[PDB]
């Protein structure tokens, strides 16, 4: 709970973990007036959303706070804010919706949505820090990007000041990862865009490659890499890509990719490095 | 088997005026052929046994061979004097009930017919009861009040947004917007103009990030061309027109893989102009001015004279300059400035205070307040060469710019053409966006009268609402027809309706739909009647007497008589009406919950209802649609929750707890 | 007996927002101070006990002396966080109920109360139900329903005819015209405002002829002194200017004989301006063109160096002429032409055949198409001095133009006045004429709200009617205050209501009324509901927080609720509590037929109505109102009427034969 | 029953026997449109208009066709147009109307109104014949114009194409006859009248006359002369006032006059012509 950029990652993946497939997210000056997400997961009954924001409702009934790591994050946010929420199970429910220590019920499909007006509204402090709102709503959207590359099976629709900026339209099985690909990367990237899969047992590389014949350093701003859902960034990786590009053309000009690698558990391993780069430079030959 | 008829006809300055009418029948009817040869089809057509003509009639072309030629007096096709005869015969005092006040030319034919009717006859002329139109373009009809209420450009007072407008502009160019709204305003029934349209909206998807930027840098070319053939074009109008044609070469290039029969004639349509492109490149400076006056928009490099002039003006700023600083610098006096004046000329500028340490090589050509002003020898013969070149340059640049348009008007039918062709693509480029962003699917028809809708939206409603609107669905046919709603003001009852006449609506002019799925069957008329008393009866009537089997007839709250019931025993009959006799396909939306009768008196209606839930410490509409009539009242929650004061709720419900002591 | 209240005060750059509470009895106000003085009056007007600032309140010597100052952070003063607050408390979605949507500069200063209240308080609140606005111009108040409704400016659906404007628009200049509008949309309550128009309408009646034809000659004088200020103003609008100070004289002479204050006092202001006069009569020709920039505009005689240069230019025609006759007859080449070409210059025109008949002399200029054209040395010299003439003739025409700009500015203040004087004598002069030839009354006014008409008519409806308006009286006081109207459509209901609405308007503006005899108290607000729900409920509240003893309030036809009688139970309670409660000037139309109930359970109420009569059974409106309700509902009745078919209506007298045999 | 001044004319004096002080004259188009008198003198009964244009009326609904002579006009009229009639008597009665052999009732105040769609209606000729629309609103607002100087008391408005031209106030006893003489006459035959009054005992001259040194031919288009209420024309009259004006100045220039003559009904006669020039050439000088 220190940027904006932050309280709208955690709350999107609080629904993705309800098995939601449609998050829609709409977004109001850098998030600072307006945070409204929502989603088509699994929902929450009555007596599950008294407690999640009441805090001595859980000193004996004890066991539904159990749910969810959600239910234990929507409550750090929603007493330092003018939080808003609604509701609606499994089918032929009501909805129920909460203001801050008062609730009552409403009309919504199966489902759940969540308004925020500027999260502090005790601190003067902490609001009179936040940054910008044009520079805010960039982080926002850089935060969304990396999610909507890592799950190319969820709709998510972003829109700024009421009108619409990103409706990323998810790809089925056996269906058009270009779409989406080029709604997120706009067109430049989609132009010069080779693909490379990579496999030796366990390790499965899946991504793409920019021709560094044609590419500039305007396509070099993407470079991403994910690992299981998540990007961490560790040197070695680094490396692999770059001495690829390196000995592909001597002129070592930024290289524009976007990779997946799967894997069984383990933190780190040193085939790992030569791994990738025996996939990279293959593909561009 | 026998047509054995009577008409009449007449003839203005704007076209000419048609009346048909049987005794045998009591049948009564009135047109406009707009045209002198679909006049012509108009007679053999109806065929008359008698023809009645006015004196003055000048097309004896048409009506000379016809059987039962008579001539008749002038004044009997007097518009008033025809008014006032046809009031009394329907036994009315406006003729707004028939739907045909707007129609004068035959107006005034069936007054004259009338009239001789009158004397003619005199026999049982009670089954006269009535008159229709003929409508010649039965493609789809609206009123005035279908074009404000729907609100498909105009919204209720007058201003633009949270219209069907406002929805789908997003269009780049404005010759594209205009023509949207055209679109709108016409749709028509023919099959295969809908179904270019959707298949081209279908194969375009995909193409829509690439397309649209490039249009925009068109700019409005439809206008353009018109100051062209004015010859008032400003040398900006040129230039956007100039970028205009350096698009086509790239539009053709995304255009040619889009496979689609539609498209590809459209990309032909488009043209090309390679050699409109090449003058203006050559003829026009990259970012020119305003207006001609002043100069600075033809080139260097286009013509020998012109920049043959130009380099003897051009030959002065520098000058200028030079003579600025040796005179400056030559004397020390800083405050030394070279300028102009339009009567005096060309000058030197020394302040008031160094004018006594002037080399009087000076001579005074004008006094000021704080300065003195002089002139030299070589700045005056200069004087002479510079301002006399500008303006034989300037002369000539009026002289060449005339000459442009002389150029270019040869191709002005081809320009309006690629023109028309642009602003289509923007139209339909933009749709298959809208169908794409907004989530939309394609209709299909079929051959009667039918709707079957799965979980429709309201186009324009879903989008200002920041929360879930409640789609619903919706089946109609011959057979269920008509069905009747009760329920909560705010309810989504008018909702439920209107979102329907806006779906039908976009499938006639070929777009796609906001829903699951849509099929629909013709419509020919689109009928619209919103509550509120004087205005209530009238346009009621209007509604009755045109309306046919394949029309959508659309009742909202009626029933506001001068007392309790009254108002009721009217919307019963009324309901009767259109459901027995026209069959057509009614969505009858009423606050009077006795209607809900009906159903089992009547085969073909059926009751649904807009549900809503009262809880807690308030009330939250469903919106969602149930077969049934509705529960209850619930007026007095809907006045609490808009913003009356607590106070007078209190007595009203007090006092709906005595009307329920009655009974 | 003291104030301890507490406050709120904002700035943006329009000016500076307010807003009063008190915990103790829960009276919540808001208001919008206009400049920086009112704002201070208001201050100490409210003299409150605590006072709340943002912290970027850049005027602090308005508030750093006062009790109890609070320094609070900004994004608190939020519009929209408030206005989200402000709902919660009342339990709305919406402030309409109020009257307060657009007073957004007080919501802001508003909002922060509410939110610091909320934490300072936490006990009772339910007290704090309300907010109202405190309004600086309590003169006349008129919302956006009355503004339309009554048609002052804009009829119904955006046209202009068939207003109160129309009727009036007599007036023979444009700002006149545009300061009648003004006057209709702005009445106001000071008694000697009114009695100078009245009193000046009553002098000017007979002197009507002579006036009105001197006014029109004066011209948009208000606009044209707009582009004077600019350094815009057209050759065009200054000669209409000159004209107009050559009728300042003339009506001197008419106004004089008129005894009457008001009138010697716009006398005065008119002005005289004879030294402008004369200047333009020097300055500028009888009739100059559209644009100072092709000259024609400044008079010879005018100026000594502008003929001079004229001179050497008119020195021209002549020349060219015996230039041409002589070369023409010298030769014998009758084709001979002497014109001009802006790129090449003069020339000598012969046609291609008389070309080779040319004396040796003609030097080669430019060939054509038929002709050759020639340049000879006399011409050649001659024309430098002839065009560079005409150059130094037209630069000095516009440096004298420009100089008679600030030669005319320096009167611009008594400009201004004399436009308002003629504006007003137009209006003044135009309201005696329709005063006189409409035949309208002057009022009398009292101290207690109450309304005396005495056969009072509809001035708009009465003219286009060609045929008799029923007139009728009516009477009003603080004891007799509302009176319950039943009867049939187009019965005169909303008609009988209107007029006297337009009535009090008149009165409040100086003018006479339509009727034999007006008395009238004071009227603070007009209030207004027109028939058609979200619609309905919303602003039957605002008319209900809003009004006071002293206001108008004009109902027609509420109570459209969900069903039968829900509808009916709250029209009961609206009805009660602005009799009883608000004693207000009330004017109540309803078709429920159970309100005649309350005469006989409510004091200061009595029943009204619209006879109308039947006849075998078609209907004469007599338009007569009486007291007593109405007899029975008429709809059937009207329905047909109107235009409907006569098969429906028999079904539908069956179907009210029905509903009342279950009693 | 020729010209459409002949059929304005009757009515108006129609009205006026009914004891009518107010005569609105609504027309258009020369009168072939419209022609509308409503007077507010007294009306007619509904048994009593039945029969004006349904002759057995004075036999089956009888001894009625007495109470007018403008009952005798009426049907000269309503036979041959599009006639249309509205009438309320005394008190409390309703309004009735009559189309000309069909009537019904409607709504109107204590009076009549009379209204005419273009004359002749079944004859083709008569109409055919009728000329202008301008022209006839000429002679019609002359005939009216004549009517109205016989009666300073009555109350006439006169309107054309539906806006309106002539509004004659009427002069109570005791008032102002220069209001309505301006209206009628124009303020130019105001500026320079010169009143009259000459009596020999029965013998009674009142009225105007224009100062003929002043005076132009412009001002001579007025020459009226009235006797008991109408115009007659006989040419010693014609000469009492040429001797005087040719008298006063040798320049026999147009002479400006509007006069009354007043006396028993005894038509003779001498001193008739003596008696006039005498009253004008003193009233000179
Ligand atoms: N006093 C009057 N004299 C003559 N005609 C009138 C008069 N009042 C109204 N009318 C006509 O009657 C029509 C409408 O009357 P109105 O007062 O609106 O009826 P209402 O009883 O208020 N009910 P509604 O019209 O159904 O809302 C107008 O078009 C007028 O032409
Ligand atoms: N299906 C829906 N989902 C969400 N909001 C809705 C829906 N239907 C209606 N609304 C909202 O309800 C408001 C008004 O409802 P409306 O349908 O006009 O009521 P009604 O029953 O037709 N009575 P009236 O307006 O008096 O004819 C609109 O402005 C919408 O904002």
């Amino acid at each position: 709970v220190e940027r904006p950029a932050s309280v709208v990652k955690e709350l999107v993946e609080n629904s993705l973990d309800a098995g939601a497939t449609r998050i829609d997210i709409d977004i109001e000056r850098g998030g600072a007036k307006l945070i409204r997400i929502r989603d088509n997961g699994s929902g929450i009954k009555k007596d599950e959303l008294a407690l999640a924001l009441a805090i001595a409702s859980l000193d004996d009934l004890e066991a539904i706070i159990s749910l969810g790591f959600r239910g234990e994050a929507l409550a750090s946010i929603s007493s330092v804010s003018r939080l808003t929420l609604t509701s609606r199970t499994a089918e032929q429910q009501e909805a129920w919706q909460a203001y801050a220590v008062t609730v009552k019920p409403a009309a919504h499909p199966v489902g759940t949505t969540l308004e925020v007006l500027d999260l502090f509204y005790n601190t003067p402090a902490r609001r009179k820090f936040l940054r910008t709102e044009k520079t805010e709503f960039n982080h926002i959207d850089e935060i969304i990007r990396r999610i909507a590359l890592a799950r190319f099976d969820v709709t998510i629709n972003l829109s700024h000041n009421g009108k619409i900026v990103r409706q990323y339209r998810a790809v089925p099985e056996g269906g058009q990862k270009e779409r989406r690909l080029g709604a997120i990367l706009g067109t430049a990237f989609l132009e010069q865009a080779l693909a490379i899969e990579w496999q030796h047992g366990d390790l499965t590389l899946r991504g793409w490659v920019a021709d560094p014949n044609h590419t500039t350093p305007a396509l070099a701003e993407i470079q991403y890499f994910y690992v299981n859902g998540r990007m961490m960034r560790d040197r070695l990786i680094n490396h692999a890509i770059r001495q690829a590009y390196e000995d592909k053309l001597g002129a070592d000009q930024q290289p524009a990719f976007v990779l997946y690698l799967e894997i069984d558990p383990h933190q780190v391993s040193r085939l790992v490095h030569d791994f990738i780069y025996q996939g990279v430079l293959s593909v561009l030959q | 088997r026998q047509d054995n008829l009577l008409a009449a006809i007449w003839q203005d300055s704007k076209g000419f005026g048609y009346a048909t009418l049987d005794i045998s029948s009591g049948r009564f009817r009135l047109s406009e052929p707009a045209d002198r040869e679909t006049m012509a089809a108009e007679l053999q057509r109806t065929n008359p046994a008698e023809l009645l003509y006015a004196e003055d009639f000048a097309e004896m072309s048409l009506i000379e061979g016809r059987r039962g030629l008579r001539r008749r007096p002038l004044w009997e096709f007097e518009i008033d004097t025809a008014r006032q005869q046809l009031n009394l015969q329907f036994g009315t005092r406006d003729l707004v009930g028939f739907g045909v006040e707007n129609a004068p030319r035959g107006l005034s034919a069936a007054g004259a017919l009338l009239q001789y009717a009158k004397c003619t006859q005199r026999t049982t002329l009670p089954h006269i009861r009535s008159i229709t139109m003929e409508r010649e373009q039965d493609s789809i009809i609206m009123d005035a009040a279908t074009r404000r209420n729907l609100e498909i450009t105009q919204n209720l007072a007058g201003g633009a947004e949270n219209t069907l407008a406002s929805v789908l502009d997003s269009t780049v160019t404005p010759m594209g917007s205009r023509m949207l709204k055209r679109w709108l305003h016409m749709p028509v029934r023919d099959t295969r103009v809908l179904l270019e349209r959707q298949q081209t909206i279908g194969a375009l998807q995909d193409f829509t990030a690439g397309l649209q930027p490039v249009l925009r840098q068109v700019g409005d070319l439809e206008r353009i061309l018109a100051r062209l053939a004015l010859r008032t074009a400003r040398p900006r109008d040129l230039a956007r027109m100039r970028h205009a044609f350096q698009q086509l070469p790239e539009l053709r290039a995304q255009l040619e893989t889009v496979d689609s029969a539609p498209v590809q004639a459209l990309r032909e349509k488009m043209g090309e102009f390679a050699e409109l492109r090449d003058l203006l490149e050559r003829a026009i400076i990259d970012t020119p001015p305003v207006l001609v006056r002043d100069g600075g928009v033809i080139a260097s490099g286009y013509n020998e004279e012109l920049d043959e002039w130009r380099a003897l003006a051009d030959g002065a700023t520098d000058y200028l300059e030079r003579l600025e600083v040796r005179e400056r610098e030559r004397t020390g006096l800083d405050t030394l400035k070279v300028g102009f004046n339009a009567v005096h000329g060309y000058y030197i500028q020394i302040s008031r205070g160094q004018s006594h340490l002037a080399p009087i090589n000076y001579m005074r050509r004008q006094t000021l307040k704080n300065a003195e002003r002089y002139i030299i020898p070589e700045l005056k013969e200069y004087e002479d060469k510079v301002l006399t070149s500008k303006g034989k340059a300037l002369a000539l640049e009026k002289q060449l710019y005339e000459e442009l348009f002389d150029l270019l008007l040869p191709h002005l039918e081809a320009l309006q053409q690629s023109a028309s062709a642009l602003a289509e693509l923007d139209v339909l480029v933009n749709l298959a966006e809208r169908a794409y962003t907004l989530n939309y699917t394609s209709p299909t028809f079929i051959d009667k009268p039918g709707i079957r809708i799965t979980e429709g939206r309201h186009p324009v409603v879903e989008q200002v609402l920041n929360e879930p609107f409640i789609a619903n669905p919706l089946n109609l046919s011959p057979q269920r027809r008509m069905l009747i709603i009760t329920g909560p003001n705010m309810g989504g009852k008018s909702t439920y309706m209107r979102q329907t006449a806006l779906i039908a609506l976009m499938a006639y002019i070929g777009s796609y739909v906001p829903a699951q799925k849509v099929e629909i069957g013709p419509i020919d008329r689109i009928f619209t009647r919103v509550g509120a008393f004087m205005v209530e009866m009238t346009e009621t009537a209007n509604i009755l007497h045109n309306a046919t089997e394949y029309s959508l007839v659309l009742m909202d709250e009626i029933g506001r008589g001068t007392s309790t019931y009254d108002g009721l025993s009217l919307a019963w009959a009324v309901a009767e009406n259109l459901a027995n006799k026209i069959k057509a396909l009614t969505l009858f939306a009423t606050h009077y919950f006795e209607l809900t009768q009906l159903p089992e008196k009547m085969e073909g209606v059926a009751n649904v209802h807009l549900d809503a839930l009262e809880h807690g410490d308030t009330i939250a509409f469903m919106h969602s649609v149930q077969d049934g009539a509705a529960s209850k009242s619930y007026g007095l929650a809907v006045a609490a929750l808009a913003g009356v004061p607590k106070e007078v709720i209190k007595r009203a419900r007090q006092k709906l707890r005595e009307l329920e002591s009655i009974s």
